[PDB]
DNA sequence: ATTGTAGCGGATGTCGAGTCA
DNA sequence: TTGACTCGACATCCCGCTACAA
């Protein structure tokens, strides 16, 4: 479970400015660490996530 | 001596992660950006660059005596579209940094240390005024031949970060950095010939070529300074209805042999996720494109053959070396080499490759047992030799199943082995908790403890009982 | 004493680097 | 130019008994 305001950078950085992914993903993956295994278990869930946003 | 360039199994395990994370990323980039060029409100502007002469080009007769010339007829259409584009878009940037482009572990472990947000209408203004850097002029491309009404895919070559770099310090040749980094595109087009049935593959912005990719393409990097930051591993395409297919088979030269030890797809755990992530993208039902599309890819996957070098051959899908022949398989038999293989670096040396599904795979008694088996010379450390058998040599074993009052039949040691759902009775269950073999035995029914892998996991027990452990074990803080 | 408790891996594979033809 | 070969330090797979203590 993931709070709302990391999920809004997710869902503009991914949308509209990707070049800027790789620091993003350096921080956002160092504040949650079960998101470890739940990307190896359970990527759709992610997906549709960032979808709906 | 060693100033060991290398880091540790954790390091290993991280990359494997941030690189599998990165991936997803990037498709569901591809994915959205997909979506904004199917906008509609872009359509019916971009059309208007398109004279009716060109449409009609793009959409020809059917030519019944010999469809090549409609197809020739479509090519000239695409290559004046491609013309009009280069009017169209005037001002063509450079990426900044180095874009949508492969970025090293060193550069990712740095990034954190150092944005225009965009949004959707920004790209539309941009496309529709033309300004942009090379990704935003392809994408512009494909939404234009999309608001003619054809079926034009976006191709995105991901690059993320390499997972099997295991180097601590990575670090980039500087001469012709930028040069060499846009030699070759990230973004590219494909279109589908409804006469040829095939996709045709263009790159409008860099490379300014329009090809039929057979064996060959003029987009797949080479030599070794362009492919540092444009490293070919996975090729997506999107289609107009929110397809999403892993077209990589096509660009790779060798996809089974050098490509395939740089995808997460080596492994069964990899393929199985990147199906899923694939059927996670994939919102459309297959149509029979779809299957001219997987002929064309089968027919590619058997004329790959053997490759022209030794490291090629390490972990091959259908391919090993003689030498790379455990020392418990063996060959079919009367099964022999499907190939050899030029030894580059030796005269006249030669190595024999055999098909992998040619190679059997042996185990000793003990080992099938663990798999629930039982059957119808090697060095082995005391000293012993090691029979080993074959797989159909064996049956399934069958244990004798429980009895009226749900007596479990058992080993030297009070408990009954099961490493297999196989050997568990019909009539039995197995319940694997550390507390299973308290409850049971507070229940005092007949049971036998599983050894599952001296380690008891848990129990067996007839299935009449089973609604009561369940509930037993629910319980245990008032045994 | 006596029962509970605590102490002692080889074949094979992978990748980086360096070296050779 | 490229591949084969060797070498270094990790992994990965597969395969309970003696002695002491309160």
């Amino acid at each position: 479970g993931l709070t709302v305001e990391d999920l809004l950078s997710l869902r503009q950085v991914v949308s509209g400015n990707p070049e800027a992914l790789a620091p993003l993903l350096e921080n956002i993956s160092a504040r949650y660490p079960q998101l470890r295994e739940h990307i190896m278990a359970n990527p759709e869930v992610f997906v549709s996530m960032l979808l709906e946003a | 001596r060693t100033s060991r360039n290398c880091s540790s199994n954790e390091e290993r395990k991280r990359r494997k992660y941030f690189h599998m994370l990165y991936l997803v990323c990037l498709m569901v980039h591809g994915f959205i950006r997909n979506e904004w060029i199917n906008s509609k409100r872009l359509s019916r502007k971009l059309s208007n660059l398109v004279p009716e002469k060109v449409f009609e080009l793009l959409h020809p007769q059917k030519d019944e005596e010999l469809p090549l010339r409609s197809t020739r007829k479509l090519l000239d259409g695409l290559k004046k579209c491609m013309e009009l584009w280069q009017k169209h878009w005037k001002i063509t940037k450079k990426y900044d940094n180095e874009g949508l482009y492969m970025r090293t572990w060193k550069e990712i472990e740095m990034s954190a240390n150092n944005f225009k947000t965009l949004k959707r209408s920004d790209f539309l203004r941009a496309v529709s005024k033309g300004h942009g850097d090379p990704d935003i002029s392809v994408q512009g491309f494909v939404a234009m031949l999309r608001a003619c009404n054809v079926n034009a895919r976006l191709i995105m070559s991901c690059q993320p970060p390499d997972f099997t770099n295991m180097k601590i310090d990575t670090s980039l040749n500087g001469n012709n950095a930028y040069k060499d980094m846009v030699k070759y595109p990230i973004f590219w087009c494909e279109v589908w010939d409804k006469f040829s049935k095939k996709w045709i593959t263009v790159d409008p912005v860099n490379l300014k070529t329009i090809e039929q990719v057979r064996l060959h393409s003029k987009l797949a990097p080479k030599g070794v300074a362009c492919c540092e930051r444009n490293m070919l591993r996975y090729v997506i395409a999107y289609d107009r209805k929110y397809g999403c297919r892993d077209v990589t088979r096509r660009y790779a030269q060798w996809m089974n042999s050098k490509v395939r030890k740089r995808r997460i797809t080596k492994d069964d755990f990899g393929e199985k996720w990147f199906r899923k992530v694939i059927t996670a993208l994939h919102h459309r039902k297959r149509t029979k494109i779809d299957d001219y599309e997987d002929q064309y890819f089968f027919r590619r996957d058997e004329s790959e053959g053997i490759p022209d070098s030794v490291q090629d051959l390490k972990n091959h899908p259908y391919y090993v070396l003689e030498q790379d022949i455990k020392q418990t398989q063996i060959v079919k038999p009367g099964c022999k080499e499907c190939g050899y293989l030029k030894v580059h670096g030796k005269v006249g040396k030669v190595l024999k490759v055999y098909a992998k599904r040619d190679i059997a795979d042996l185990k000793s008694a003990r080992q099938w047992y663990m798999n629930g088996r039982i059957l119808k010379v090697i060095k082995r450390t005391e000293e012993e030799d090691e029979r080993l058998y074959s797989f159909e040599d064996t049956e399934l074993y069958i244990p004798p199943l429980a009895s009226a009052s749900g007596e479990i039949t058992k080993n030297t040691f009070g408990n009954i082995e099961v490493f297999a759902p196989t050997m568990i009775p019909g009539n039995c269950c197995l319940v694997e908790n550390p507390v299973a073999i308290k409850a049971a035995r507070f229940l005092g029914v007949e049971f036998a403890p599983a050894v599952t892998s001296p380690v008891l996991s848990g129990i067996v027990v007839a299935k009449w009982l089973r609604e009561a452990i369940e509930t037993a074990i629910d319980g245990i803080e008032f045994i």
